[PDB]
């Protein structure tokens, strides 16, 4: 839900030279490396390590006419009793929320740069 | 031997063959990275193209 | 990545306000006077890198430059409890102890003389910033350093960081050349600053006397109020939220027109901690009503009865345990009651954000509020400044010392251009108060 | 077979550095000043045969030969607490007690005078070595002995041992202080010539950089020779860490050099040390301090015209280091572009983790040294060439060279050295450039 806005704002600042690229050229390893760098340079590095170790990058469906901003998604994997807490419907809700709020953040960045 | 035959032509040819093999192996390394988040292949890429001697060639081979 | 903000402390007053600002930030972050995180503050979720630099010893060092042309004040800052908090390498002090003499032109010539030394520091802080958003310069428009050197620094920051925000804390005076210094500083705020927050010492003194019961408020108490205001303005930076986490976004919400960059500030409650306000649960509506009371704005803008001044935009940052539903109900009641007049050429922007206070700063009040407002009555301030400039220029008052300075050595055209720019600014602020503002520039 | 390194200590400075090196090795191995292993040091996991010799009395004796044309330093070594550590038969003293007098030509003539004795000593040590790896000459490039005698010894070692490496640690005089030797620029140019043509690796020790480090990092106002030699001994101890702590890879200096030096002439290495001072240091903090100019141990001119770059960097991190923090440090260094590398090749940055000596007290749970080949060393070579040109164009301080046979007829060896040092500066700048491959 992007509760810490500083980590995400700085991550998008660093990623804009990346996320501006067409989505067809995005590969997960580069974006996970960038996420790690953003976390360590931001306060997100102080989130619990159990959270971080399950904090994954989800790539969205790649379609032409898109850039890395539209294809980058965060993901949170679950296992153990936590997975009993977070079912597939929870994850689809989180995904819809992500796809809306990321676009809102994109538009906010757009207007700030405007 | 055959390599011995050329003082500098052989050196150039061997360097070219080594570069071709290196590009091959590096592509295989990137495949292993894309198949296994292989920190080792990510490290190999980051080492081999830090000053950009290989970086452009690795990008071109990716292309 | 950090979102660094560089604090520029200009002259005696600016440096004292910056020192108190950094002290307040330290107190809010639980950082010792040496910049070390207190044991209870070691696990904070706050991003300090935005306003402080972190030393290798977990010391938080302000990205703050203390500049004085006289050693007494710079030495006093380096002799303060925060001397180990501040990077000593970030303090430039002119060896030429002649100062700007409360002359804008002299301050400008000094800024030109120390340009390289200052810009080396600014560049060092920018590279020590992962995503430097901009600089906030705290200076006075009426002094020598804050006006002249402030104009020089505004120019150099605009040239070096053309993508970075420039915020000013511009101190308006309560020096026969004060009108000249003020006009030159207003010119530089208008031309080289993206946003100027007007800090009127007259209104601040009035608040300190009426509410803190301080007879003749001292500069120390004024700077404590200033640092409290700066902390409330930086609270959304210091505590990571979901929205409006950057100064760019703040400026874009308060200052839609780059030349119309004079921002008024508002704070509530404006009372000394000795004023134990009786057992009243401050509601979102009561908070907004007190912030909306003109007596709680810390800037003396004229209530011209002829000109229907209006708010261009208002953001109320309410800090503490605030129910967002009570915030929404208060906004709804404020709209129904038309408690604020808004610009007619744009939508009435009245926002209320609830944020948490720093856990390290003691708040006697469960809820406090700061209002940042772009309000057309600032034009009354610009008119007052123009009238003071014209009062001096028509008398050639205090121009002999300006003529000694290069900006005024041949003529006073820089003063006259500043007066023209400030008149145009006043007229533009009035148009922006008007429904035809959208067509004013067309 | 051991891979022995013979330490040759030349002149006052070389002999003092050799003495402090032997002291440091003794302290790292828990060896007494008499060369006897201390009872507490019997169970060390270090391989001593690489750098020390074992005496018949279970004493560990440095594989060090102390050669001086001036008695002061050799006598100081034989009068030190470590006099019994070293084999007295490994101390050569020129019967011509005139030294090189800070004259390169005099040092060269002295090397010629002691050529036979020196190569007899070297061969004796080679036969006493099962698998001698090579010789390290500790000398100054600006003095007489270390420059002149150093060049002579480099030539004679290259001729006699054409399959053995000859490395030099050449101490360059302080550039910031007026050298008492008006011909010092000539001596420096001649030494740079010999390093460039007849040495495989010349470690430049700039007294200017040592003074800068002493002031900025150790807070030593006017550092004494003792403090400088303590820093030198710290560096020399750090150099043996890959030998002293058994690892899986790059456990020898030969392998390190072959990994670090793709260009035989580009053998000038810069050093950096951390901490340099009178919190668990992370790998990332270590690498950041090494990338900090205040922790680099080489005075390179900040030429704004030449975008100097690192050819190679080795970070030796000594102490309790988490490899995951090493990986994080590499990642952070890459992301931050903390080092500028040569444009004509990939940035070779290696990091070796080593253990500290159990016998040596380490105040820092983690220390780091940076060894860097960086084109800004060319600024030093250019400075040396310019000083040479300043003296030669003025024939300054040439009367003593003209008194010496190498300079008696002409200064052509000095002029060739000045040319070589100019070419060296230009080549180092090219090596900072993508065209380095075509620079020569």
């Amino acid at each position: 839900l992007l509760g810490q806005g500083d980590f995400i704002r700085h991550l998008m600042d660093l990623l804009k030279p990346e996320l501006v690229r067409p989505a067809t050229t995005l590969y997960q390893h580069n974006l996970t490396g960038i996420l790690e760098t953003a976390v360590r340079a931001t306060n997100a590095q102080f989130d619990s390590p159990e959270i971080l170790k399950r904090l994954d990058v989800r790539l969205l469906e790649v379609s032409p006419g898109d850039t890395g901003w539209d294809v980058f998604s965060l993901d949170y994997h679950v296992d153990g009793p936590i997975a009993t807490v977070f079912t597939r419907e929870c994850m689809s809700h989180y995904l819809r929320a992500f796809n809306f709020l990321w676009r809102a953040k994109r538009v906010e960045y757009i207007l700030t740069d405007i | 031997p055959q390599l011995a035959s050329s003082f500098e032509a052989t050196i150039t040819k061997f360097d070219k063959n080594f570069s071709a093999h290196l590009l091959d192996l590096l592509a295989r390394l990137s495949i292993y990275s894309t198949s296994d988040c292989e920190h080792g292949m990510a490290s190999v890429i980051s080492r081999l193209d830090f000053n950009g001697f290989y970086t452009e060639r690795l990008e071109r081979l990716s292309a | 990545m950090p979102r660094e903000i560089i604090t520029l402390q200009l002259g005696q007053c600016g440096n004292q306000i910056g020192f108190e600002f950094w002290k307040q930030l330290c107190a809010e972050h639980g950082i010792s006077p040496e910049g070390i995180v207190e044991e209870f503050a070691t696990e904070g979720t706050d991003r300090k890198d935005v306003f402080f630099y972190q030393a290798d010893d977990e010391h938080y060092i302000p990205r703050a430059v203390l500049l004085d042309l006289e050693p007494r004040v710079i030495h006093s800052i380096l002799n303060s409890p925060y001397a180990k908090l501040y990077n000593p390498e970030n303090i430039y002090l002119s060896e030429h102890g002649g100062g700007a003499g409360n002359n804008w032109a002299s301050g400008f010539s000094q800024g030109e003389k120390i340009h390289e030394d200052i810009f080396d520091i600014i560049d060092r802080e920018a590279d020590g910033s992962d995503s430097l958003e901009g600089f906030v310069l705290c200076h006075s428009i009426a002094g020598g350093t804050g006006s002249g050197l402030g104009s020089y620094l505004l120019e150099r920051l605009n040239d070096r960081y053309p993508k970075k925000l420039v915020q000013t804390y511009s101190v308006f005076p309560n020096v026969v050349v004060q009108p000249y210094n003020s006009l030159l500083t207003l010119k530089r705020l208008t031309q080289n600053a993206d946003c100027v927050v007007v800090l009127d010492n007259t209104a601040l003194n009035r608040i300190a006397t009426d509410r803190l019961h301080i007879q003749n408020p001292s500069f120390s108490q004024i700077n404590q109020l200033v640092s409290t205001i700066m902390s409330a303005s930086t609270t959304t930076l210091r505590y990571p939220g979901y929205m409006n986490n950057d100064l760019i976004g703040l400026i874009a919400s308060l200052i839609p027109t780059p030349r119309l960059h004079f921002l008024m500030t508002g704070y509530t409650p404006l009372t000394t901690d000795q004023s134990v306000a009786s057992v009243r649960k401050t509601t979102v509506l009561d908070v907004m009503r007190r912030l909306l009371q003109p007596k709680n704005v810390m800037v003396s803008t004229g209530r011209d009865r002829q000109t229907n001044h209006c708010y261009i935009a208002i953001l109320n940052i309410i800090q503490g345990e605030v129910d967002p539903t009570q915030v929404h109900k208060s906004l709804q009641r404020i709209r129904e009651r038309k408690l604020a007049n808004f610009i007619p050429w744009g939508p009435a922007s009245i926002q209320v954000a609830l944020s948490r206070k720093s856990p390290y700063l003691p708040s006697a009040h469960r809820v406090s509020g700061l209002m940042m407002a772009n309000h057309t009555s600032i034009s009354s301030l610009f008119e007052s400044s123009c009238q003071q400039y014209d009062k001096l220029r028509k008398r050639e008052a205090f121009l002999e010392q300006f003529r000694k300075e290069d900006i005024f050595k041949e003529n006073f055209d820089e003063l006259d251009r500043s007066r023209e720019v400030v008149q145009e600014l006043i007229d533009e602020y009035h148009a922006a108060t008007r429904p035809d503002y959208i067509s004013w520039g067309t």
